[PDB]
């Protein structure tokens, strides 16, 4: 993707993440945990869903018969009709192919974007209390128990509360 | 202590195509091309007429197989391969234009044209148009001389369309098997039919001569037609070989016509038809029939085009 | 001390549509579909002919209503609903093809064909073609016998196109209201008109009979035409019922033709016309008339398609 | 948007910013100020304007009459004409709809992108002398008067001049 | 100590267009529009027939220039600008429809219709159809009276299609330069040709008269044709002015026809043809000829559309 | 581009980088060096190549003659045919123009993105041992000989191995 997270510095996805599109996996002395992030998941779902509803918008155009399946029309006008119909069919086959390909490129890139946005949100939450390891994880330079992890996940983590300890541990 | 960001995945994703790549796996995808056909004409909510053995053009002239449709009314018109416009051998001139007019007419409403005759027969009949005996087109009259080889009087018949929509006017030319038969029926000499309105003028001459027997008969009756505007008048000038109209037709409203070979189902409802059935779908494209009509998904040549609905699938 | 990065916003933005969303507010947007029509035919910079009561085909044959347009020259040709091609009732074969030929002709330039006659009258006239009295088509001659019911001599008249572009040749076949009129005008007996060139061969027989009265007359004239290649010859062989050409037409250059019901305005300049006026626009699409002609924005069914010209609007 | 600044970590826009698309709002002992950044504003304006000029490029094929409004053409050829014209109309309506949607998506994402480019530019100017608060602001860890702020806006801020002081203030 | 990230560049890149900008320089680009033409008809693998001076319709009637093609077989049929359908002047009814039938026929297979004559001449010939002397159409017979001005006997000749595909039947109506020539060839009096099948019947009267000399002759021939269904019969009833068919045609299979002015090359292979040669290309668009036929790149009005294959070029 | 690397904070390209699309230019006590990065180059090349192969996908629809170049067809039907063909030609001219414009926009943005992904990759490798100078260079706060640089280029640089030295130089 254009943002190099989903197929990039995040090496693969989590098949156990069944509760959302994006999420957090934490590690501390109390153990390991995995939870889904609602805001990013719903953001991506909302954009792809809006795209889908956009693509199935119905427009009422009626076309009638100009050919004859039982008694073939005159040769010259029949060849003109056949040429026109085949040209239009080619135009719409091209439009469908291009439309689906472009939409797919953009969908993949948009999901990549939402992943990167979640990662950056957490990075700005942690401020000077953590460092990126380069695989999508933040090494936290202070003890972060389950309540601390939960405060990161629901955006109530106060970096000042741990700053002096973490800064000292980074030097 | 650490916290890691990640995304979901599945073991087996769905392959789709993008601008740069074919067969990239994504977590989820959905089809845009419709392939499922319902092999019936779903007609709920639509006044539907299955013409069967009646050819659509016959509804104007009225051979026996069309007796039940002489003033039909419909939202959907179904033509069948066994439909015939004629009973006595012949054909319409400019038939496809008239079929296209009648497919969207909503049906026809007949009105007497008021032609009366004297000095001729009006009861021409044939064993090709059987209604409990030798008969003829219910909407036409085969004008003949009073007796064999008698002279057919020169005649002029006019009809004025007093209604607010154009009137469909039809007449016929009889082509005898020989000059002797044409003389027996209408008297000797050249035969001429002139037809005129304010925007129409055309002449017709019969073409007597030997031709193969169709259903045992070698004569023909070819039908011609015009649309007569309001306040406009049609005038026929003729001295024989003329199949006169008894009634004119007016279009009822709107409809659509299809050609099908599958049965009607008054218990499913649809809006997109082809000869093989009905296309019922919310998908924007279809790969079933490029000649479908109605309100249809756009036909494409691809059988499948998967649209991604999830992120790229990166399993472990 | 701190410094904050930000972006502008407005209190009331403009809603647009995207691939993923309908009605997202952006700071600014601009219209791409043209809806504003100028209800006049803007003809600044173009030599313009408003045919008015002259029908376009009449410019070739010359009924009175077309006397001022017998050799017209134009870049833009305007047909009106009240235009008529005829005075003596009749119609052209392949009329729309000829109309399309004349709309792009740039006008016509006439040249005498040099036909001289002996033993016949050439001043056939009708009060349906009035020029202070009974007259006829200005570019034609109604050939009659010298006296009532006299025999019409068999004649052959040829014309060679000596110019460098094809010559438009028009003739007519006259269908009298009755055998008595055809006899009075051209003498009794069979009538035949054959017309031939190097790439054209056709034959015509008159068909007398009554037709509805148009302009007081129940006879008709069939007008036929051909394009005569340079150095080629057209030959008419006739013995009556023939409306002869007096002059041939040559196309001047290039033009375009429209059909309108609004006045001409030589003070606005445009290149896209419909019957209701002129579309003057820099926008790429229009929702005014799907049958507009010239150099036009593309017709679309949507009345409005707003293009974002600013960022998303996130107010306070 | 794909970039997550506009309508993203920058929570809303400034209605008082009337002289540019993007800008700086500073706070110091002398008070608060708002000024527009010319380079980013002009970059976005140039790109959207180029898109606009591209979309109104005149390449005008001339089309002439093939129908007749006063005397209807023969029925069969008229139906073929009407069928063709309706098919072409549908194609061009689709082209217009898709084009405008795609261009609008890209315009929104482009403005988002330019905002992010300005943000990152300033971050790299400040180096080790400031920290991001996560809402589009840079907490500067030294006194920055109006001339200092102006040096940030016009890309003459020398981080070295304040480095040792600022990094000391961060403990 | 420092490490710097960078990207490659060139001194002079190639300019391309984007959605927002014209002439942005990128490191590399590739053309999508084909402009290179091969000025030959590449026919490897295809049975090709170069008609040369033979007009395609001539293959049915057989003027001298078509003797080599009377039963041709081909996948690709090439018409040339010098091709002629006729030797004795004349022209076909619905000529272009028949050309389109023959372009996709794969060639024709002729079979004798079995007409024999008595009491007339059958060897009518002209110096306009020269085969070492005066001759005629190889597939027709110019039926004449036994001696000058002698009466041509009324006769009827029928042919039944005993094969499994429709038969192409062609006949002619002869229009002499004058009544005297028609009398000399077929005897005085009215002349009539009636043609009938199960779905076709038509009468023809020759129309003698002077026409410009084409190939030295002032008469003309009207060529008519029909498709005779299997087991159906075509019947000709005539007393003169009738060019009788000697053989019927059956379509061999399938082919496509082109019109070219360049030589054939059986050593190059192609699938897209125009009058100037063959378009052999992997590019998706072409700017050579909008009327190219076969399997072709899509014609576009642009002569060049450069697709970026590298990053933006920022040189030093 | 949307990612403001190429033609962005990277001021210009390297005409001496002839063996790849992206690369490293280092300077230390042993001198200056330039090397190409294989992964980023091959990623971009693979995506543009896939796009190109997509655009030349062959579809084998046959169209046959419907008018006549030597013996012109009847005027009215010829005008209809010419109108239909000119409409189809305009549709395909539009499709080609828009397709190439869109694909070019996306190609430029994709190369920009791969450049940015490489830059971010190196930044995360270097962790706390270097600082960004704002022109695409990383000022390394420890002695980094040619083997050290090579380990940065082939992703074997162990930040811990130098952290103590680097941190001691950054404060
Ligand atoms: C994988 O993608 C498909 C395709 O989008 C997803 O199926 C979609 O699911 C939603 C809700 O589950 C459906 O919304 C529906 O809206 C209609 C409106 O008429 C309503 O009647 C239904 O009750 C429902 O709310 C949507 O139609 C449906 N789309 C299709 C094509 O079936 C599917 O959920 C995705 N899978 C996962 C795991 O997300
Ligand atoms: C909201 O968007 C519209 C549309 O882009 C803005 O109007 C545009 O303003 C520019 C400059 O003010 C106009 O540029 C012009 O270019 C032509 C070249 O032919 C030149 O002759 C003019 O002198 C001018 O330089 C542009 O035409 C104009 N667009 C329209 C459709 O009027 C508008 O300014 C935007 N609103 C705000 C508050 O920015
Ligand atoms: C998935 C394909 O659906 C479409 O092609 C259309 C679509 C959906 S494609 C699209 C997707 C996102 C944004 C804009 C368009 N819209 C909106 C149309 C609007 C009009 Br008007 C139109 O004529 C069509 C053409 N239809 C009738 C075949 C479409
Ligand atoms: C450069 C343009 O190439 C194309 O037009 C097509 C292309 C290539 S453009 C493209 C590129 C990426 C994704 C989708 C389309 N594809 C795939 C087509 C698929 C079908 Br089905 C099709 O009818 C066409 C139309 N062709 C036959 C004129 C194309
Ligand atoms: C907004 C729509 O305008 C256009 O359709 C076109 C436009 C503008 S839309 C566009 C924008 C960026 C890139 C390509 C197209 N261009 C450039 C065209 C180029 C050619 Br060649 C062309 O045939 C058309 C088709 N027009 C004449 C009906 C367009
Ligand atoms: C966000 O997470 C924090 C951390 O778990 C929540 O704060 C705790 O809430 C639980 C249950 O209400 C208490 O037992 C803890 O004592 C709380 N910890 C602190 C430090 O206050 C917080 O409630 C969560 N926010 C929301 C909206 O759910
Ligand atoms: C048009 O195409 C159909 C098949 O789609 C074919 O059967 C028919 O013969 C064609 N019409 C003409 C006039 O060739
Ligand atoms: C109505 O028809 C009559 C013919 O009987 C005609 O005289 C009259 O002008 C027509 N009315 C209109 C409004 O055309
Ligand atoms: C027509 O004839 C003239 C002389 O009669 C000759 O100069 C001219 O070239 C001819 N035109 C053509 C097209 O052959
Ligand atoms: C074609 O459509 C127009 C409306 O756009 C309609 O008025 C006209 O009657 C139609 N032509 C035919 C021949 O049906
Ligand atoms: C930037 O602002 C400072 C402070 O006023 C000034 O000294 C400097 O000259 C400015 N630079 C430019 C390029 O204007
Ligand atoms: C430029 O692109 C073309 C087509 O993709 C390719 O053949 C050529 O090798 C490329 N040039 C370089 C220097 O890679
Ligand atoms: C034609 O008739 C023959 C016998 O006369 C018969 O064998 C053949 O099957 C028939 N063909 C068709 C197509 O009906
Ligand atoms: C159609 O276009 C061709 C070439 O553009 C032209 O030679 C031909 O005359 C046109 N057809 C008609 C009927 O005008
Ligand atoms: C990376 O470079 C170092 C230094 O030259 C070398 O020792 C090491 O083997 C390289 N690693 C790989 C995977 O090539």
């Amino acid at each position: 993707g254009l943002f190099g997270a989903i197929a990039g510095f995040i090496e693969n996805g989590w098949e156990g993440l069944i509760d959302g599109w994006y999420g957090f996996r934490h590690q501390n002395a109390q153990g390991e945990g995995t939870a889904a992030d609602y805001k990013s998941t719903q953001s991506a779902i909302d954009q792809i869903t809006g795209k889908l509803n956009r693509l199935i918008e119905k427009t009422n155009q009626q076309f009638e018969l100009i050919d004859n399946e039982f008694n073939e029309v005159e040769k010259q006008i029949g060849n003109v009709i056949n040429w026109t119909r085949d040209s239009i069919t080619e135009v719409w086959s091209y439009n469908a192919e291009l439309l689906v390909a472009m939409e797919n490129q953009h969908t993949i890139d948009l999901a990549d974007s939402e992943m990167d946005k979640l990662y950056e949100r957490v990075k700005r939450q942690l401020r000077e209390n953590a460092e990126e390891d380069g695989t999508g994880c933040f090494e936290i330079f202070h003890k972060c128990d389950d309540d601390c992890m939960a405060s990161i996940r629901n955006n109530t983590y106060d970096h000042s509360k741990y700053r002096e300890e973490a800064m000292q541990n980074r030097i | 202590d650490k916290i890691c960001l990640g995304h979901h995945a599945v073991s087996n994703g769905t392959k789709v195509n993008t601008l740069t790549e074919r067969g990239v796996e994504v977590v989820n995808a959905t089809e845009t091309v419709e392939r499922t056909n319902i092999p019936r004409i779903c007609s709920k909510g639509k006044r539907t007429v299955d013409l069967g053995q009646c050819g659509l053009l016959g509804t104007i002239t009225g051979p026996p197989q069309c007796d039940q449709f002489l003033e039909f009314s419909a939202d959907l018109i179904i033509e069948r391969r066994e439909g015939s416009d004629v009973c006595y051998p012949g054909k319409f001139v400019n038939e496809e234009a008239l079929r296209q007019i009648l497919r969207e007419s909503g049906g026809i409403d007949k009105e007497a044209m008021g032609f009366t005759y004297s000095g001729i027969r009006t009861n021409g009949a044939t064993s090709a148009c059987r209604r409990s005996g030798s008969s003829f087109y219910a909407e036409m009259k085969w004008l003949l001389s009073n007796t064999d080889n008698a002279a057919f009087p020169q005649m002029t018949k006019s009809y004025k369309n007093t209604r607010k929509s154009p009137a469909l006017i039809v007449w016929g030319i009889h082509h005898s098997v020989s000059t002797a038969e044409q003389t027996k029926l209408y008297g000797s000499g050249n035969k001429l039919v002139t037809v005129g309105s304010s925007n129409y003028q055309q002449s017709f001459v019969p073409s007597p001569g030997a031709r193969p027997q169709v259903n045992g008969l070698s004569g023909r009756i070819d039908f011609h037609w015009l649309m007569l505007n309001p306040n406009d008048t049609v005038t026929f000038s003729f001295n024989g070989a003329f199949i006169a109209p008894d009634r004119a037709s007016f279009l009822r409203g709107k409809s659509m016509g299809i050609q099908s070979g599958v049965q009607v189902d008054a218990n499913c409802e649809g809006d997109c038809y082809h000869s093989g059935g009905t296309i019922i779908s919310n998908l924007p494209f279809q790969n079933i029939d490029s000649r479908a009509v109605g309100k249809c998904p756009r036909y494409v040549k691809q059988r499948s085009l998967l649209l991604a609905t999830g992120m790229k699938n990166v399993p472990e």
